[PDB]
This record gives structure tokens, sequence and C-alpha cells, in this order.
RNA sequence: AUUUAAAUAAUAUUUUAAAAUUUAUUGAAAAAUAAAUAUAGUAAGAUUAUUUUAGUAAAUAUUUAUUUUUCUUUGUA
């Protein structure tokens, strides 16, 4: 009757302090808290989503799910971009953004 | 033994005089809703000794027509659990008949020494507030009971009354037309 | 040593009385699908080796 | 960064690129201009009406109390309670009646809810012994291994000797300090707490549950969960009928089935359950807001080979009803089976309850 | 403890070689650099 | 604001309608149309976006871009940046001394 | 005064002084006098006799200094000399929750006065 | 610990779960 | 702490500070907290519901 | 931005739509944050070690001057000592006015314990003692 | 410390004959654990007159009934 | 140590300084509209200085003394009268006040005369301070009772009520000082930074106006001897009082003491949705506008109004096991087709 | 037996180091190999997150308490 730690909802596994409890579930030893901080100015990674905890509900190509990046499986045609729509996957043509008349225009991103 | 509403073993050996008790009229509530809630419970028993597989994989389906329990735990939960299960609802049957038979008494005799109308009106638990448990509209305007104080009627006018209306163009949507108020941004 | 065997079937349903820590907040729709067939397969399986013993 | 730290407002330029997209964007026309998204009060899902459509009578308000029927309606056919209602000390004190669908999707006739049930006002701190409850037991704790010290497989004797070196004093590295090593107090899942629940407390917590549902008029009554064929696309079929929605994006659905009015079951109707396997967001849950007392057979230390969590040995299963479902999954569909068994179960619950000189009038009330 | 390494890594650019280069030296320089020109900010100037 | 006119012309606000961050939302709901009544003649631009940067900007008459973060800041703090936005030419940042004074 | 022993401090408490460079007013009274006694090799001191203050600050002659004290509100800043930093605080603390119960008690005495007047009229209207 | 260890690849000990006092 | 109390709140509270005026009080959604107030307090409490009507 | 306190979520329901709002008692800070040191306040973390010697060694883990009495102990149990545990008249009493139990029929420890005046963890051996506590009739 | 000074008014520094040094008499100046409420015999009580005025109104006439006043209780 | 404040003091910063905007009566209403709804059933001045002769005029006013706040009020006036424009505010304020002093010296036709000037001035505004309609009619209504007229007195409050009711935000004043509570840190010193309370009849003057207003009308029912009147008005003036305490309310955060996390200030202190407009705008009631041209998801039948793209190649629903071997994705073959089915039309 | 409360839960407790000990193998006429978490405030060394909001047994720290009278003043528990 002591209400459910908070600290243990798993949305936080921070990286081995000074101050924890014996119910505090850290991280490994040797393996840092964030995936993307190989260094410590190591970048978010753009459109890339790491799917982590839950199995996901729509898993892109694009992603990584208990995966590695590994380009050639990740994004099977570059000229090509993935989001998901109306609850499926689905498959536009990559644009890139260009300054032209001071707008920003959408052009093939292949070409 | 005890458990009965008459004395302990150890109370006739005593020879305590128990006998002529005066009797008082007892309504048993409590006992009722425990009777209740063994009753409740001696079903749920007969049911779980009862449990049959019926498994809807076709792997576990080469159990399908045996008791879930093994026979040998089958029978000894029938013993322990079920049937002891019983004897306490008994105990409890058993408690409240004995005091139905009392309680005729009572009402006889008070109805005799006062009459049917003054007899039933003295028996009668009925408290002043009884209605905020029971039909809450007639007690609104004695005391406010609400969770939600600020939508009770006394304290209704508290809540404010929006103008709206629905917009066609914006998908059926109702929206309201009051105009915000300018808020303090600064210092 | 002492597990309390004597609650094990008890519960209403079959998932029940039943310690299982491996799991999710969300299932998929298949790992639903082996969570039913994982409780039945646990009952069916430990009832089931009970009767070959005893037998 | 923090709002404080002089980090935030770096990026004094480049953010934004200065151009609009000639697609998407405008200017700001006034006041008078309707802008997409745009709402006067702190809304983190700016769900209208239209995105996460809700069924009730009336689209919930201050003015009125709960979004459902007062008092019955006249061109309907209405059943009262199953079991005679009583007014403990959260619950609503207001009459609470809603429509009861068909499987065609008009309504049938109408059923009154039970207020100790459906009418327990909601209060937060109640949901969240819940809610944390949920998350925390329904983690995988058998994948919160890790090694130890002593688990780490190098010689047991001093490395090297330290007199005269300018090495470090150093024996036995299969410490923490090196990268080899392992921690003194890791992780594993025997030392990681399950908490335990009180059943009361998941009783509570549950009703202000369906409450909060019923409140904002996402609540939906039915008279059975069944289907022609055990197949799915027959299950879709109904969805698309009702317009439920189960696509993973959309706001999903949450089944009790308790079966019908005439014909309840704690079991799933065999059909349904088959058939309601499905990619989308949706769910089916047994028929009750109780649950079993938790207990602890090794409340100390005493069985050494358990590998387990340490706590309640006795979780609540997956498929009840909780917080965490019903936040997730928006429409909650009951069938009236399970309002029975809810109402049975939780009867002398709700009577055990009241003070005393109101029990007393029990047995003269009826 | 917080020796603000974020911020200052930005201005290393200030300083000549050895400094401006290894990052933990031009550290040191600039957090020595702005604390002695904060003191005489305050007690001298 | 030099021999009466602003040196703020445009200002860029990026936000999402639908995912999730009100402050924004909540921003052109109420304080916005108080601004948009009291300087009319700065150009408002709304970038609806799928992933906003939470980041205001404005653009001055010489061409020079200004920026500020609003990442989970309270519409009040939002309302307030803008105002920054408009009061300065950003022409030059001097320190404020002694020597620095008069101009 | 931190260059002085703490018996000056006391003193220069009383005298109501804190740091070097404030001023003060204080009555002539002999406590006073054994005060500034103390003190002497830090304060300096000027005197005015009341006639002579009745002038330095503009005051018609026949109003005296009590009835002047006996209108100014106690209210004011820092009201009292309380024995420790708890008790001031729960000074200011009951300050507020008397205003609280100011208003409180304005809406009660209209909720009392409204309940008569039903009364009186429900009682008149039936008779 | 580390996947390429040399150290953990090779089975040492394993941990129980440690008794309690009275 | 003061429970089971259900209503407006805050007129509760308001009338619990004309019974307690030197304590400190705070409201919260399920209960009332009155510090510093032992059993007597439980006392007067208990005799100012009974003479309620409660 | 302002997240939902607990009395905005009592007044208007429609406003909790998700988990995160669910947040626990308003008397919950967090996570301990930082070190509790012995004669220095609380500490941070990465602060100043220098006084902690105390800490640290807190960290890792008179009744001779006063003579025997009753080679037992004072209070001591032993195997059939007879020490029961109160059950006071009012509570009775009040058990029975409030309807818990039956004048008419005899009360047992058994009828006490059904009707729940008195739970399971104050049973013991010998079972109860009557007490007249505040009891003038 | 042992100082002569301690515990005592700027003004009693002047008497040595009672140094006011010791544990528990910074006890009970500050008033601790065991002292907590000093003096235990105050000013404001008398063991003698209970508080209460000792005069004769029983006089047998009610005429003459302050007849005894002022009686003095000491030389004064 | 405990502070003497014996040298000056530079006041501290604090969230009820906020500077809190006049309210103002909406543009298309005009107040002779409702009055008839009623009948129905720049040259340089010195302003300092002239403010300052004001500031006077009104100490004389308070301390009872009447002819000299009429003089005063009179020089102020013919300054006020010079330096603004027509019908502009602080002309219509100004001469509010100098009413009010005529009618307390028993220049009676004075003050009338003078009150109807401030009330066709109103009207011919713009968009009026809510607080000068309020105070002006609370004027002409105690000047109407003077003269001996108590029908029309009372009218002129019950309109005063029946104007702020309409137009006038109740919890406005308040939006800043509601949480501020939560504040304080310490419990057991400094804890009135817990109990911070500030009065309504100070942080808005219309309030307080309107209640006296009431209590005024009240009164004048009492002496008429008119029930139903007295019970309609008093009723009025506790709503109105019980608006404005509703808006007030919250619950406490944590109680005792914390220990330094001082950056959950910002939580604190923002713009906390008011209990008023919590109610008035709730989501369900007044609704979020949301178009589908700017979002990837529309509900089942409306799935085409989508943001568009180029070539769109829809795959599948996106089952995480088509990235398993053979036999798991001869599972979840048929998934899609039917997921299709689904969704037609 | 004159005589007042109560939120029934325990599972945790830094970090690296000797000279040592002990057990078991192998070798030579104590050494090596293999197993352990022995102990180290006078040996020692580390101990991860700025912009802060009350002072200095006896002292200090953490939580908490008392509106006890005079012209002013006061951290007492």
């Amino acid at each position: 009757p002591r209400p459910a730690p908070r600290f243990a909802m798993g949305h936080m596994l921070p990286h081995r302090s000074n101050v924890g409890s014996q119910f505090l579930h850290t991280q490994r030893h040797g393996s840092r808290s964030t995936w993307y901080k190989k260094h410590y100015f190591s970048l978010r990674p753009f459109a890339i989503q790491r799917h982590h905890g839950t199995t996901p509900r729509i898993l892109l190509d694009r992603s990584l799910w208990k995966s590695l990046w590994i380009t050639k499986l990740q994004l099977p045609d570059i000229n090509r971009w993935e989001r998901v729509v109306n609850s499926r996957r689905v498959t536009e043509d990559r644009y890139a953004f260009v300054e032209e008349e001071g707008v920003m225009h959408k052009v093939n991103w292949g070409l | 033994s005890g458990a009965f509403g008459c004395g302990s073993y150890r109370s006739v050996v005593a020879g305590t005089q128990n006998v002529p008790r005066r009797m008082t009229f007892y309504p048993s509530a409590y006992e009722l809703i425990q009777l209740h809630k063994a009753h409740r419970e001696v079903i749920r028993h007969f049911y779980v000794r009862d449990k049959i597989f019926d498994n809807k994989f076709p792997g576990n389906a080469l159990a399908n027509g045996l008791f879930k329990f093994v026979p040998n735990r089958r029978e000894n939960y029938h013993m322990r659990e079920l049937m002891e299960s019983i004897r306490r609802r008994s105990i409890w049957m058993h408690r409240i008949k004995q005091q139905r038979e009392i309680n005729a008494k009572v009402v006889e005799n008070m109805e005799v020494k006062y009459g049917k109308k003054a007899a039933a009106s003295m028996l009668c638990f009925t408290t002043p507030d009884s209605n905020a448990y029971f039909a809450p509209h007639r007690y609104q305007d004695v005391a406010n009971s609400w969770p939600n104080y600020w939508q009770h009627p006394s304290v209704n006018h508290v809540v404010p009354k929006p103008r709206w209306r629905r917009h066609r163009e914006l998908g059926g949507i109702t929206r309201v037309e009051d105009p915000f108020a300018v808020q303090a941004s600064d210092y | 040593g002492f597990t309390m065997k004597y609650k094990k079937g008890t519960g209403l349903w079959d998932e029940d009385h039943v310690n299982d820590y491996k799991t999710n907040r969300y299932l998929s729709a298949r790992a639903t699908m082996r969570w039913y067939q994982e409780m039945e397969r646990h009952q069916t399986r430990n009832s089931l080796n009970a009767r070959r013993a005893t037998q | 960064s923090s709002i404080f730290s002089p980090r935030y407002d770096w990026r004094t330029s480049g953010v934004h690129d200065i151009a609009p997209r000639d697609e998407g964007d405008f200017l700001y026309q006034g006041p008078q201009h309707v802008l997409p998204g745009a709402h006067p009060l702190p809304l983190h899902h700016p769900h209208n009406t239209i995105t996460r459509p809700v069924i009730s009578p009336y689209i919930p308000s201050p003015q009125r109390s709960h979004p459902y029927f007062t008092a019955p309606l006249p061109e309907l056919p209405h059943f009262s309670t199953t079991k005679p209602i009583v007014y403990t000390y959260g619950t609503m004190k207001e009459r609470i009646i809603a429509p009861v669908f068909n499987l065609k999707n008009e309504v049938i006739y109408t059923r009154e809810l039970d207020p100790f049930i459906f009418g327990m006002y909601p209060e937060v701190e109640e949901l969240s012994k819940n809610l944390t409850y949920w998350m925390v037991r329904c983690q995988n704790f058998a994948s919160k291994w890790d090694y130890e010290t002593r688990e780490i497989w190098r010689k047991a004797k001093k490395n090297w000797p330290n007199t005269g070196m300018g090495m470090p004093r150093v024996g036995n590295r299969k410490n923490h300090l090196y990268t080899w090593g392992g921690r003194t107090k890791p992780s594993k899942p025997w030392n990681m707490l399950m908490p335990t629940m009180d059943v009361k407390t998941w009783s509570k917590s549950n009703r202000m549950m369906l409450t909060l549902k019923m409140l904002q008029g996402r609540l939906q009554v039915v008279d059975r969960l069944t289907l022609e064929e055990p197949t799915q696309e027959c299950y879709l079929e109904l969805c698309r009928n009702m317009s439920w929605d189960v696509r993973h994006t959309g706001g999903g659905v949450l089944f009790m089935d308790g079966g019908s009015r005439i014909t309840p079951s704690s079991e799933f109707d065999r059909a349904f359950f088959f058939g309601s396997f499905f990619n989308g967001r949706n769910k089916i849950v047994r028929p009750t807001v109780l649950c079993d007392e938790q207990y602890d057979y090794n409340k100390t230390a005493a069985k050494q080979r358990m590998k387990g969590p340490k706590g309640a040995k006795n979780p609540i299963p997956i498929n009840r009803f909780n917080a965490y479902d019903a936040m997730k999954h928006d429409r909650l569909v009951i069938t009236e089976g399970a309002l029975m068994q809810l109402e049975d179960e939780l009867y002398e619950h709700k009577l055990q309850i009241l003070p005393p000189h109101i029990r007393n009038q029990l047995p003269e009330y009826g | 403890h917080y020796r603000a390494k974020l911020e200052l890594d930005r201005i290393r650019s200030m300083l000549r070689g050895r400094a401006r280069l290894e990052r933990k030296v031009g550290l040191k320089r600039l957090f020595f650099l702005m604390r002695t020109q904060t003191r005489y900010r305050v007690e001298q100037q | 604001s030099r021999n009466g006119e602003l040196c703020l012309k445009k200002v860029i606000i990026s936000y999402c309608p639908s995912n999730g961050a009100p402050n924004t939302r909540q921003f052109l709901a109420t304080h916005l149309p108080h601004f948009h009544a009291k300087y009319p003649s700065v150009s408002i631009d709304l970038r609806p976006r799928l992933w906003p940067e939470m980041a205001i900007t404005g653009v001055y008459r010489d061409g020079s871009e200004r920026s500020y973060n609003t990442k989970n800041l309270s519409p009040m703090g939002i309302f307030l940046r803008l105002n920054n936005l408009v009061s300065t030419a950003n022409d030059y940042d001097q320190p404020f001394c002694a020597s620095h004074l008069h101009f | 005064p931190f260059k002085h022993s703490w018996e000056v401090n006391r003193m220069l408490r009383e005298l109501r002084l804190e740091f070097k460079g404030q001023t003060t007013i204080v009555p002539d009274i002999p406590q006073v006098r054994k005060r500034i006694w103390r003190v002497r090799h830090i304060v300096k001191v000027d005197v005015l006799d009341l006639d002579e203050a009745k002038a330095l600050i503009g005051v018609p002659e026949h109003i005296s200094f009590t009835d002047l004290a006996s209108q100014l509100p106690p209210s004011f800043g820092r009201v009292k000399a309380v024995p420790s930093p708890v008790i001031r605080s729960k000074m200011n603390f009951m300050k507020l929750r008397r205003m609280r119960l100011r208003d409180v008690l304005h809406r009660d005495a209209l909720e009392l006065r409204l309940l008569e007047l039903k009364r009186s009229a429900m009682k008149n209207a039936e008779q | 610990p580390k996947m390429g260890c040399e150290e953990i690849t090779r089975k040492a000990r394993r941990v129980q779960l440690q008794p309690t006092e009275y | 702490r003061i429970q089971q109390v259900e209503g407006d709140m805050f007129r509760f509270e308001e009338e619990l500070l004309k019974i307690f005026p030197t304590k400190k009080i705070f409201v919260r959604s399920h209960s009332i907290y009155v510090y510093n107030v032992a059993l007597d307090g439980r006392m007067v409490l208990h005799h100012w519901l009974l003479g309620l009507g409660f | 931005q302002h997240k939902w306190n607990h009395w905005d979520q009592y007044l208007n329901p429609q406003i909790t739509q998700s988990i995160k709002d669910l947040t626990p008692t308003p008397e919950y800070v967090g996570m301990r944050c930082g070190h509790n040191m012995i004669k220095m306040g609380w500490m941070k973390i990465g602060g100043s070690w220098k006084y902690s010697r105390g800490y640290n060694d807190r960290r890792r883990v008179r009744f001779m001057l006063a003579p025997r009495v009753s080679a037992g102990g004072p209070r001591n149990r032993y195997e059939g000592k007879l020490v029961f545990s109160p059950l006071r008249l009012s509570k009775l009493l009040w058990a029975i006015d409030t309807g818990r139990i039956n004048p008419n029929e005899v009360i047992t420890l058994y009828h006490l314990r059904q009707a729940n005046v008195v739970g399971e963890r104050e049973i013991v051996w010998p079972g109860f003692v009557l007490i007249s506590n505040g009891v003038r009739r | 410390a042992r100082s002569p000074l301690a515990n005592k008014s700027p003004d009693e520094y002047g008497n040595t004959w009672d140094p006011r040094t010791g544990v528990e008499w910074y006890h009970r100046l500050r008033r601790r654990g065991a002292y907590r409420h000093w003096p235990w015999a105050r000013w404001n009580d008398d063991p003698v007159r209970q508080h209460q005025e000792l005069s004769c109104r029983r006089t047998f006439s009610a005429a003459v009934t302050g007849a005894n006043e002022g009686v003095p209780l000491w030389n004064y | 140590v405990t502070r003497l404040y014996t040298s000056y003091y530079t006041g501290v910063l604090y969230p009820n300084q906020l500077v809190q905007p006049k309210q103002r009566l909406p543009a298309d209403v005009s107040v002779s509209a409702i009055l008839q709804k009623r009948s129905e059933p720049r040259p340089y001045v010195p302003l300092g200085e002239v403010a300052k002769l004001e500031l006077q005029g009104d100490y004389y006013m308070e301390g009872g003394m009447f002819q000299e706040a009429l003089e005063h009020y009179g020089v102020v006036a013919k300054a006020y009268n010079y330096a603004y424009p027509e019908n502009h505010a602080q002309r219509i304020g100004i001469r509010i006040k100098l009413s009010a002093a005529f009618r307390q010296t028993g220049r009676l036709e004075s003050s009338l005369a003078n009150i109807e000037e401030v009330l066709r001035m109103l009207d011919a505004s713009t968009r009026p301070s809510l607080e000068l309609i309020c105070e002006a009619l609370l004027e002409l209504g105690i000047t109407r009772e003077a003269l001996g007229m108590k029908r029309e007195a009372t009218e002129a409050y019950e309109e005063a009520l029946e104007v702020v009711n309409s137009f006038h935000n109740w919890g406005e004043s308040h939006r800043m000082l509601r949480l501020l509570p939560r504040l304080g840190r310490r419990f057991n010193y400094n804890f009135e930074e817990k109990f911070v309370y500030f009065s309504p009849f100070d942080y808005d003057r219309t309030f307080a106006l309107v209640d006296q207003c009431l209590e005024r009308a009240e009164t004048i029912f009492n002496e008429i001897g008119d029930v139903e009147g007295a019970i309609r008005v008093l009723q009025q003036r506790k709503e109105m009082i019980d608006k404005k305490f509703f808006n007030m309310r919250d619950f406490a955060g944590r109680i005792h003491t914390m220990r330094g996390h001082w950056k959950r200030r910002a939580q604190h202190l923002t713009n906390a949705p008011t209990p008023d407009e919590l109610l008035r705008y709730s989501p369900t009631i007044h609704q979020v506008h949301r178009d589908f041209k700017y979002e990837l998801t529309a509900p089942i039948g409306r799935e085409k109004e989508v943001m568009p793209g180029v070539n769109r190649l829809v795959l599948d629903m996106g089952n995480p096991y088509r990235r398993r071997g053979r036999l798991s994705n001869k599972m979840l073959k048929d998934a899609d087709h039917k997921f299709a089915n689904y969704v037609r039309q």
C-alpha cells in the first residue's frame, strides 16, 4: 500500500550516480544512457527513430528496432521517402528544398 | 462450542443463566451482508472446483476433456476449501433465522402494547439524513453533498454560461464567441 | 520451498495466481496471442504432468 | 537546455530559413482569423469532436453535470440497475442513464448505470497510484540482469606487486573501474521491486477511471459483442459498421466483454475473441475491476534460488482493466453482461462502506 | 562540479596555439582569464 | 523604431497544429492578436509543420535575422520575446560603459 | 559595528543601528541615554527640543505629538520587536490570516442577513 | 561487462539472491 | 487530517479558520490538513461536527 | 508551459487526456538528489567532499553501568505468561449501539472477530481482557 | 568557557563572588530540557495569601461593612 | 540576522506587481443602448503638478472637507479639459470626481448635470474603461438618492450589477496571484509565503464599486419597505462575491519544507488557466479547429484530405515482424488486404 | 485496570588498494599454479549534475515548535 515507486516507471534509466536506490534500475556497465550519444557532441539523428522499450506499432524501414544502421536494408531506395500516413507505411518522393523566388520550392531530391 | 447465538460448551458446564434474556429488535443488517458475501463465495468454490479444460490452441488441445484439478487435489479442495465455506454460510444463516424468530415476538408485543401504527413507526430506523444516501434529489436543499460542488444548484451560479455557436465551414465544430480577457504580462 | 500451491488454480480464470514478470505495456496482436497460449499451456502442462506423475 | 541556463537563447540565427514554404505557410490576417490548432488552454492533445468523436447524447459541458440522460426518456424502454443503488462517499449524487447500442449501431433500450461504479468522481492522486502501478509492473524483469565483480573471470592474484612502480595500486582488476569489469552492486531481477497493490486502491482507482471515461463521453454500452464468424474481417466488418476506429494511429477501443443482458459470462465469447486479433489499436479485457489479494512468499529472503523479482508474487494479470489502457484507447465499449458482473461483485463492497445508521435501514429498505 | 565547459568551448578561437587546439588547456586558460577579469572589474578598475 | 518606422519587418512563427507542446498554439490564441493590433506594420507569418522549430524569429529592415528559443517556454514568455524583437533595431551591440554612453 | 564587542553591539542594536552610515531618531528618556553613553565612541549625536522638532517638520504649534502618534497605523513596516525569527514569521502569517477572515466574515455576514430577510418574508407571506 | 570480452565469454561464477537478516 | 468531507471543501476550511485562527491549514481534493493541533483539536472538531447536525 | 495541476483536473476532467497528467501526490518532490552530510546541510552532487569524513565512515556499515534485574528480565515473556490483549468496554458497548453485534445473543470471541470489531493481529493466546474505560454504567 | 563572564548581563559583570558558569547554568538561561520552565518559583506566586484579598466583609451589621479596611499587611 | 530596515531599502520584485490592464467595454456595445434597454420596460500642460493638485484634492475629500476638494477638482478639471481631446477617459474620470464633490457640498443640480455629462460622454467613447462606467453610475445613483428619488437610484445600482455581470471577467484579477502560494519552500519559518493572500477589494476596484453599489441599494430598499428587492439585491451581491472567491481557489502543493529545486518557480508562476476560463473554454465546448491539410492522419471517410505529396505507394501497415524470417512473414501475409477492406470507399 | 493516538511495512547502506591468511594442485633439496570480495578515521586516493535564499555534554546539521506584557531591542526550544 506504498504507491509504486515513480522512478521505476521505466521512462528513466540514468547513468549510475552517487545517489540511487536498491530498486532504481540504472544502465549496464559500459553502455551509455542515450543511444545516439557516442560522443558528448554527438547529434540527434534526424528522421531516424530508435524504437526502445515496447515493440513498435508501426515500424518504418528507415528506423531502428533491435538493429544497427545497415544502409542497404534501411533505405532500399534512396530517391524515395518513407512516412506514416493514415496508419500505414507509405512512400513519397524525397524532395529537397531550394530558395527560388524568395520562397522555398520543392524539387526532386535525386536528380 | 459457541458460534451459534446460544453459548459455548463451557457456559453449560459453568451453569450460567442466559435463558430468559431480554429480547430486542435487531435488524441484523451486518450479518445479512456477511451472509450475502458468504453465499456468493460458496458458489465460487463450487465453480472453481469444477473447472474443466477448454483449450483454444491446438498444442494444448490434448487435455480438453479433463478437470483442471488433479483428482486428489480436487477432492482435497472439496473437503477443506469448499465444504468448510458451506459451514460458514450455514452459521450465518442460523444466526439470522434465530433473530427473525425473536423480532417477530418483539413486533407482536409492541403491536399489542401500542398498536400497529405506533409500533411500526417505533421500529423504523429513518435518520433525518437518510435521503442523502438513498434518494439524493430530496436532500439537495438540505446540504450540498456533491463531489463537484460547483455544479450543485445552490452554488451553480458560479460556473459561466458561454455564448456558443456551431460553424459549418470549420466542420460542424462548436465554438465559443466570448472575447478573451487581455492578460497582465509585465513588470 | 513453500510457494503457496493451494492458491494455484484457485482463480476465476486461467491467467491468475501465476507469477508473471516477463511482459510489456503494449502487447502486440501476436504477443497477446502468445500470452493467452502461454497461460493455458502453463495450466495444461502442469495438470497433465501431475497426472502422469501420480499415475 | 533549462530555461535559466545561458545555453538557452543560443542559436540567435539560423533556426529558420527566412523564406516561406510556398505551399503550407501563410500570413496572419487578424483577430477574425481562425488558426488551425490555436486554443486558449494548454491542450497537449488538441483533439476536437471530429478527430476523436464522442458518443453520448450531449457533448460534455460545464453546464451539464455529465453527458448522459438524467431521466429515462419516454420513447425508449428503460432497464433499471441489476442491484439496487446506494450513494456512498465519493459518488456523483445524480441519476446516470446511458443508451444501449445494438450491433447494427442504432440505439435500442436505455440502461441505468450504478453511481458507485460509473459515478465515482475522479481525482488524480488515485489514478496515479493505479497508473504507476501498471507501468512499473509491466516491465520485463528478466532482462534487468547484469555482471557483478565476482562474475568476471580473471585470475585472482595481485596482478603486479605495488612497491616502487609509478603504476596504480592494483590487484585483481575485475573491479568496476576496468573496461572488462562489472559492478559491486549490479542490477539483477531478484533485487528489482514488484510493487504490491491493495485491493481497495485498485477498486477505487479503476472505478474513478471508468467514471473519467464516462464524464468525457467516451463510454459506450452494447448488447453483445458477437461475430457471425470467428474470422478477423468479420470483426473489421463490425468495426466499420459501428464506426469504431481500430487503426494504430486513430483513437482505439477498449472492450469489456461480459456477454449479453440475459446471458452474462465470465468467459470471452469465443467467436468475437478469436477474430478480435487485429494489428491495430484495440484491446479486450476481463469484466472485473477487482483483483485478488497479492502475496509474498519471500517477504524476507527465504527462498534463494528464486529468480523472480522481490515483491508481490501475484501481480495483476495483463488483460485486466487499468488506467494505462483506458488512457491509450479512447472509446470504451462495455457489454451489459459486464455491467451486471461489476454491479454484482462490487455490491457488498459498497454496502460495507456505509455509516452504521444508514446500514441499519438497508434490510428495511429492501 | 560545473566548470562551464560547454559555453567557454565556443570561445576557444580567441587563444593561440596550444590552448586553442587542445580543449582542456583552452578551458583552463579561459576560466582563469574570466575569473581574473571579473575580480579586477569588481575590486580595482 | 527610428523616425516613425519600426525596424522589425517579419516575425516568423513555426508551430504544429496537432501534435504536442501547446505553448505556441496557446500564444497564437490569446497573446498574438493583441500584438498584431498594437504593431500593425509588422508582417507575421505562420509556418505549420510536423516537427516545428521551437524558436521564434524576427527579420529586420537591413536584412538582419534574430531568434529566440521558445521550447517549453510559456506563452507569456513568448509574447515577451516578441516585444523584444520589436524594440531593437538589431544594428549593434556595444557594452554599457562610460565610454559608450554617448554613441 | 563588527569592530566592536558584543555588548557594544547589543547597544547599537537597541539604538536600531545596523551598519556604518545608518541614521536613527530616538527619544531622550534615561534608558536611551544609558545606551548612547556606551556607544559614544562610534555614534555621533545631535539634539532637538520638541519645539525645534515641531518646526523642523511643519507642524502647527497647537498639535502635540501624542495625537500625531495616536493617528498613524501600528501596521507600519517591521511593526514590532518580537523575540525570534519564527515568531516574526507567524506574526506576518497571522496578519494575512486576519485579511482572509475579514473577507470571509464579510461574505458570511451577507449570507446571515439574506437568511433573515428570507425567513421574515416566508413567515409574513405564509401568515 | 562488452561484446568482445574474453572475460565474460568464459563463464565464471553466478551470484544468487543474498539472504536478509533476522 | 480531515478526510470524509465532501461538498465545497473550502467553505469547510473557512469555518475551520474561525475555530483555529492561529494554526496552519491546507486543502487537497480528498482531505483537509490542520497543523499543530493534537487530540484536543480532534475533540473540538468532533463537537462542531456533531453540533452541526452530522 | 503549464502542466495541469490536481485542482485543474478536478474542476474539468475533460483536459486530462494522457498518462502524463496522472502525476502523484504533490508532496512527492522527486528522487533523492544530493548527499545529506553530517554537520553540513544537504550538499550537492559534485560539490565539496572536504567536509565528508564522518559522512563516508557513517556510510560504510552505558548498559553495563545498569544492573541486571530478575534474571528473566523486567517485562519478560515466558511460556505461559498470561498477557491479554485489552478489550475496552467502551469499544464493545459502541459496537452494540452501532449495530455490529447482537445484544440478544451471547457474545463469544468468535462473534467479535466475525463482526470485525477486533482484527486478527490483535488475537493471541490468551485471548482478551475486559477493561472498563470511562464507562460508568 | 570557564570565564567569569559566562551567562551574565554586562551590568552584572561586577559581581565576581557569584560566577554563573557551568553547563546547567547555561541550560537554565537558554531554557533547555530539564529547565524548560525555569524559575520554578517566580514572582506572581505567593504561597501566603493565594492572591486573594484578606479583609472582613462579614461584619454583623451590614452598616459598617468596610470598617476594617487597609489594616496593613506589613510595614509598607 | 534580523533586519531593522533602518537604512533605505529597495523593495522586492514580486508577481502581484504585474501591470494589470483595464477591462474594457466591447467595441459594438453602447452604454446609452443598455440605458434605453433600461428605459424600455496634444497641447502641453504640466500634468505632474495638476495631478499632484488632484491627489491633494481627494485627500481633502477623504478627510471630510468637501468644499476644498471642490476647488481643487475645479482646477484639475479645467486643466484636463484643456489638455485632452473630446470624450477622453481622463476627462470623464475627473468630472465624475467633480460631480461627487458637488454632491457632498449641497450643490445637487450641479452634481446631477455633471454626472449626466459624464454618461452621455461615456456613450460617445470608443471603448470606455469598464471601471469608469461603473464608478459613474454609482455616483449618479448616490446623487439621485440624495435628491430624493429612491426608485431611480435603486435602478442605477441594479444596472451597475447588470453591467458587470455581462461584460466583466471575474477571474482576471487573480490569474497571476492564484498559484503564488506554491512558491514558498519553507514551512517552519517564512511560511507566510505559503499563505499569501490578496483581497479582491483591492486588486480590482470594479468589484469593490459594484459591491458598495448594491450595499447602498439594499439600504434604500429597506427604507422603502420593499422585501423582494432587498432579497434580489443581496443574493446578487453574494453571487458576485463567491464568483470572485471561486476563482482564487486551488489545492496545496507540497506542504512541508522542500530544499532547493529553485528552478521550479518557472512552473508556479505562469499563465495558469483561471477556473473561470478553464470552464468557459473547455475543449469540448470551444473546440480546436483541426484542419487536415497540415496533418498526416484523418478519420476514415475523410482520408483523402490528408497533406498531399508526390507519387505515393501505400506499401502496407508497418508490421514490425516483417523484418524476421520466412515463417514470420508467412503470417501477416493477408493482413494488408484485410486492412484495405476495412478502410474502403 | 482511574486512564485519550496511528499512513502494517521490513529485502538497502559509498568506491580502489596492502604486507597477509586459508584451502587444493605442481615442482625443488619456502617457490610456482588455481580459488576467495580478510583488514587499512596516522599511510592513502577517488566519490558524476552552476546561477543558490536565514545565523553561530557543549556544538553543528536535518525536520519541527512557543504570537507571555515594560522606551527600544532579542535564534529561545
